[PDB]
């Protein structure tokens, strides 16, 4: 009877493996596999994903092959990927990210190794594509009804635990299913790596290629997005001349959500790609 | 790029359809694009020389299509996207 | 007190004076913040979506 | 006009070479022509006619010239008041310790050839100085003079503060001079070195000035929780409690505490060791007679607290009991010994920088775990207090980026910015090649090393790095751990802090509203300014709980010894004593919280408070350790138990002899009913004469030092005018029979 | 004498100049800290939505 503070390390291999699968998770149910290495009791690190093929079955105990998993295992160890499995995953479109019984029965008899069981359900397919917070989820013992129902440790990660705030999963469901924390790390080696491939998707081949394009293109198609800008510019100053008579007689209160100010302001952004890229044009020319 | 990537290109040419071959560095110290497909074709040359195994650069490009640009974008968070405006532009008329 | 205002007013001088780059560096980042959840807020409007009354 | 602004630019043009001048001594100086010494001096002199008392020290620290403020204190009055008013001075010009220090050492020559020697120059000198060639004269002048009452103030301020290893050194620098008056020079350096009868007058005073109500302990077991907050309620009781030895209150039922196997046993431990403390053998027995039966307990936790709390216990003690740590601290045992043990003997050997303690936790953190990594790190950053080993910083670095765990960086982020003290021209380029690594933790502990390496606000430089990493940087973890460094060196001056952090109380993200509360907490904590006050109002109303906890933290070390009559504190008194009520609709941590900071107004009493500083100026060590650690308690809480290193009690101390105690009764010019104790609920214009009696004191407000008033029919009266509150003598002018000596207590709590 | 009243009282009108470059650096530090919270009570904002 002891417990402990544990927090799930994942990295971008795991996130990436999840954005794929994701992409590919058909309606169809859908298993997976997550691999790491157990260093101490509190702390674990997921390093190899991969998917599995789908059944008509879908998520079950039945679906797992065992020669299936221990072969490919197995070519995992002959390789340079000596890390033990450490949980599985799946995918809940539609009716929730929530587990039913069939689940929690196949994780009962999955649990049964590994202590720790970790599972994480991705599901992109409602989710907007602004945020991709994701959630992972544990299980608790049936004897524990008695005693207090997590004595786990530092409890200020909980804060950050309870941006998936959702008001009928959570405490919907609470009962005999809780959740824990999540957090990320990146080397320098990803982060110069990834950084720099960002930008460079971003950026151009060769970064000398597609400015002169822009530089050359402000005399042919920019002049007709100034000459709607200013459109738009005197489309707004027809109503700025009716401003002064308002703003003459009553002065209190405003009433026009519209502040008629920052979107001159971006105009004037989009204007002075003109004076920024005329010295690129002084260049050019130039040398 | 070394003399035997003919003969470990040669397999994948002779089980496998044309292969494309793709050069990277393995520190990211280069500033420029890390990617440069070379597609593997026979090319005559006009000098004579005897027909051989040429590697002609093909253009490339990084991007992603659904998901892995939420998922970088989210595990950076100090990137920016494009904002046209002062920043964005003179930064790159800078460096 | 009548002499020591100077020195010691010195002090206040430069943690009045050590702000100003404080105070470049909050605008010129805030503004970069507000841009940023400026376009993640924008760009939660997709074109696919369904029409009410 | 013509020659007042010609002599104007001249001394401005004067001063400012002497500033290009002053800090390059030697090599490459600048010629300078004597008619402008010649022009400066006629007209320097003709100020320095009568000196006007203003400005003489304030030129003479402006030109920055060896001789020139020498004979500007032979003809003048009130020597004393100018010494003070040119330390005063000297302390409030941000000085950079290049010339501080050679201006004091030329300086403390002149009242040792007085008629008598004065204690506050020496005091606020050796303060800042520490220099090992200005004590060797007034240690051996103690014995030439004959005159032991005076020697007992110096020897308690200097042996009590404003010095760890100097003390280490000065210990046996004393005990070298003497026998291998010698009756009485022995039992004089046996005694003044003692240290323990400060422990017995505190455990004196403060175990009979105990008074407790039953409304807070019954509103706690009231509001009571099994999972969160049952820390929060035993640290509670070890605050309420601590050094009045209580353990009458835990002595009601064994049911509360024991109920769980977890944690909170080992909370609940060793917050019996921070309501108990100093004690040689009634802590070691009252560990071992618990349960001396079987000497195998199946909780650990009471051997892994027995451990910590011993350690609590023997805190900067000279009967440390570390050679039985050590034999005891080699068997091999599952990370309570390890842990506890490692926590119990760092701290214990604080200061000592033994190299044994290097070598056995060294050999203690290469198994490559978390948690004796980051107790070995704490350990290791106590016992390196001004050691600075060569070979530590290079070889923690270089274990930090080849582990994966977070608690072995945190623990060796905290080990190598402890072990970062007086190395203001040392650690630039530490900090500045360390400030720019890829690790967040690391960046963190880049800050928290500058911390107390800047103290007293010397370097206006490392604030540029510190908000621009705290806004400009993304990651919330510097941006929070950040202000910590900024209140740590903008600890001098409470009214500046909201100034600058008042955009910082309301932020954008809530991470930076809670160090920035943290800041608030720390920056104002002991004082009485209301910059702050009237700021919490908005910290304590928003949907997010953290602003809410360090909103109620900072409140809460601010209403800190502070009466109503003053500040309309109903405000936060009420909106405060409801979160325990109203902790149904809020969160579970909010109650923590809550509950915690109530916890902080009720510690001791009223008796036992905080200060960031003493009484000199100086800064206390294990105070701004202590309030740090304590303000840790976010990654690991149960760190949290070393804020009872920094309850400093505010009183006075009329201690004639060390075996004879005296009666003391002086009389307020304020109201007496105003300065009284806030006695809760039950729930079931001048005085004649101040409470302070037998000298128990009672708790005193800084404020209150300035209307103290010694009655003139009073039969003994000290040597030293009282005028500060501090640690004096009384002065036998009696000198006959009937001394008024009180007998001493029994048996009980205590020892 | 004439030198703390002529002398050190010109250069104390010349730190009250001083004070009155410290009241221009001053309230632009209030007027920028302001317009500060506006931006920041802005984004703070749109934050919550
Ligand atoms: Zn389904």
């Amino acid at each position: 009877a002891v417990d402990t503070a544990e927090q799930v390390y994942i990295s971008s291999l795991a996130l990436l493996k999840m954005l794929k699968h994701g992409r590919a998770g058909v309606p169809m149910e859908v298993m997976g596999l997550m691999l790491g290495e157990f260093v101490d009791d509190y702390t674990v690190r997921v390093i190899d994903v991969f998917a599995m093929p789908q059944s008509g079955t879908g998520v079950s105990v039945e679906a797992v092959d065992p020669v299936f998993q221990a072969k490919m295992l197995d070519m995992l160890k002959q390789t340079g990927r000596p890390e033990m499995v450490v949980g599985w995953y799946h995918s809940h479109p539609g009716f929730g990210c929530w587990l039913s019984g069939v689940d929690i029965n196949t994780q009962q008899s999955f649990e049964a190794l590994s202590e720790r069981a970790v599972a994480v359900v991705v599901d992109p397919i409602q989710s907007v594509k602004g945020k991709v917070v994701i959630d992972a989820f544990r299980l608790i013992n049936a004897n524990m009804m008695v005693l207090g129902h997590e004595p786990r440790q530092t409890t200020s990660n909980l804060g950050h635990l309870n941006k998936p705030s959702i008001q009928a999963l959570i405490h919907g469901l609470n009962r005999h299913y809780y959740s824990i924390t999540i957090n990320y790390r990146k080397n320098e080696l990803e982060q110069k790596m990834l950084l720099n491939l960002h930008k460079k998707s971003w950026m151009e081949g060769l970064t000398l290629q597609d400015y002169s394009e822009h530089c050359k293109h402000n005399e042919s198609v920019v002049k007709e997005m100034l000459e709607l800008a200013k459109n738009y510019n005197k489309a707004v100053e027809e109503e700025d001349k009716m401003t002064p008579e308002q703003l003459a007689i009553k002065n209190v209160g405003k009433q026009d959500p519209k502040r008629h100010l920052e979107e001159h302001v971006d105009v004037l952004m989009t204007s002075n790609i003109v004076q920024c890229l005329a010295a690129m044009l002084d260049t050019v020319v130039f040398k | 790029l070394h003399k035997n990537d003919i003969a470990i290109n040669e397999l994948m040419k002779r089980y496998c359809p044309n292969s494309v071959l793709v050069i990277i560095d393995v520190k990211p110290k280069d500033l420029g694009l890390p990617t440069e497909a070379y597609i593997s074709v026979e090319e005559v040359h006009d000098d004579g020389t005897p027909t051989s195994k040429t590697f002609e650069h093909v253009t490339s490009e990084i991007g992603a299509e659904e998901a892995e640009e939420v998922g970088v974008e989210h595990l950076l968070r100090d990137i920016k996207d494009t904002t046209v405006g002062t920043l964005s532009q003179r930064i790159t008329n800078q460096v | 007190d009548l002499y020591s205002r100077y020195k010691k007013l010195q002090q206040e001088l430069e943690f009045l004076e050590v702000q100003e780059e404080y105070i470049k560096d909050e605008q010129k980042n805030l503004k970069k913040e507000f841009l940023h959840a400026q376009e993640e807020v924008k760009r939660i409007q997709s074109i696919p979506l369904v029409i009410g009354q | 006009e013509y020659v007042e602004t010609i002599i104007a630019k001249c001394i401005d043009h004067y001063t400012k070479q002497c500033v290009e001048n002053a800090d390059l001594p030697e090599g490459e100086k600048k010629p300078i022509d004597q008619r402008l010494e010649g022009i400066v001096n006629k007209m320097f002199q003709r100020c320095l006619d009568d000196h006007k008392y203003k400005q003489a020290i304030g030129i003479a620290l402006e030109t920055r010239r060896l001789d020139v403020f020498e004979k500007t204190i032979l003809e003048s009055n009130d020597v004393p008041g100018m010494l003070a008013y040119s330390l005063k001075l000297c302390m409030s010009l941000m000085q950079n310790k290049q010339f501080r220090n050679k201006v004091l050492r030329v300086l403390v020559k002149i009242y040792m050839n007085l008629e008598k020697p004065d204690f506050i120059n020496v005091c606020q000198c050796l303060i800042f100085l520490d220099d090992p060639q200005a004590v060797s004269d007034i240690l051996e002048k103690l014995v030439k003079e004959d005159n032991l009452l005076m020697a007992y103030q110096i020897c308690f301020d200097l042996y009590e503060s404003a010095s760890q290893q100097f003390l280490s050194s000065v210990i046996q620098n004393l005990r070298t001079v003497g026998t291998p008056e010698p009756k009485d020079q022995t039992l004089k350096m046996i005694k003044i070195l003692s240290g323990e009868m400060a422990i017995e007058l505190h455990l004196q005073f403060l175990i009979r000035n105990n008074n407790t109500d039953l409304m807070i302990l019954k509103n706690t077991k009231d509001a009571v929780r099994n999972s969160v907050c049952h820390t929060a309620t035993v640290i509670a009781n070890s605050f309420m409690h601590c050094g009045t030895t209580s353990d009458q209150f835990l002595r009601d039922n064994l049911e509360w505490l024991a109920r769980a196997t977890n944690w909170a046993k080992f909370t609940a431990t060793a917050s019996l060791g921070v309501i108990h403390k100093g004690h040689e053998k009634e802590a070691l027995q009252l560990m071992a007679t618990y349960l001396p039966k079987d000497t195998s307990p199946g909780s650990a936790y009471q051997e892994g607290g027995g451990l910590y709390a011993l350690g609590l216990i023997h805190a900067n003690h000279g009967g440390d009991i570390i050679d039985y740590l050590l034999n005891q601290l080699k068997n091999a045992s599952n990370d309570i010994v390890r842990h506890g043990g490692s926590l119990g003997l760092g701290l214990a050997a604080m200061g000592t920088a033994r190299q044994d303690v290097y070598d056995l936790l060294k050999t203690n953190l290469y198994q490559d775990d978390a948690v004796t990594g980051e107790a070995a790190g704490l350990a290791l950053g106590l016992v390196m207090l001004g050691s600075k080993n060569a070979q530590a910083i290079e070889d923690m670095v270089g274990y930090a980026q080849e582990t994966q765990h977070e608690k072995i960086l945190r623990g060796l982020a905290v080990g190598i910015a402890l072990v970062m003290y007086g190395r203001m021209e040392e650690a630039d380029a530490l900090i500045e090649s360390l400030c720019r690594d890829k690790d967040p933790i690391l960046r963190r502990s880049g800050m928290y090393t500058v911390a107390m390496a800047y103290c007293g606000s010397g370097n206006n430089k490392a604030i540029r790095r510190l908000l621009h990493v705290a806004v400009s940087d993304v990651n919330d973890d510097v941006r929070r751990a950040a202000v910590e460094s900024l209140g740590f060196i903008l600890f001098r001056t409470p009214e500046q802090c909201p100034s600058v952090v008042s955009l910082l109380s309301e932020s954008y993200n809530p991470h930076v509203r809670y160090g920035a509360a943290m800041a608030l907490g720390i920056c104002c904590a002991g004082t009485g300014n209301k910059e702050a006050i009237n700021l919490l109002e908005p910290m304590t109303n928003d949907p997010v709980n953290y602003v809410r906890q360090g909103a109620l933290i900072a409140s809460a070390l601010i209403m800190i010894q502070q009466t109503e009559i003053t500040c309309p504190k109903v405000n936060q008194f009420r909106q405060l004593y409801s979160k325990v009520i109203n902790d149904k609709h809020d969160d579970v941590m909010a109650k923590f919280g809550a509950i915690l900071a109530q916890g902080i107004l009720d510690a001791g009493g009223h008796n036992v408070t905080i200060s960031l500083q003493s009484r000199t100026g100086h800064t206390h060590m294990p105070s701004v350790v202590g309030v740090l650690v304590f303000t840790q308690f976010w990654f690991w809480f149960p760190l949290s138990h070393f804020l009872s290193l920094a309850y400093t009690p505010t009183c006075v101390i009329g201690l004639n002899k060390d075996l004879k105690m005296p009666k003391v009764q002086y009389k307020s010019n304020c109201k007496p009913s105003t300065f009284a104790y806030p006695a809760p609920l039950e729930v079931p214009s001048i005085t004649a004469k101040a409470k302070k009696k037998e000298k128990n004191p009672a708790r005193v407000m800084p404020a209150q030092l300035k209307v103290l008033t010694m009655p003139e029919t009073c039969r003994y009266q000290p040597f030293k005018p009282l005028s500060i509150g501090g640690i004096i003598i009384l002065k036998d002018t009696s000198e006959d029979i009937e001394e008024l000596v009180e007998p001493v207590a029994a048996h009980g709590p205590k020892i | 004498l004439e030198e703390g009243k002529a002398g050190s009282g010109l250069r104390q009108y010349y730190l009250s100049k001083i004070e009155e470059l410290q009241l221009i650096v001053n309230d632009k530090s209030q007027n920028l800290r302001r317009l500060q919270a506006q931006r920041n009570e802005l984004n703070a904002k749109v934050r919550l939505l």
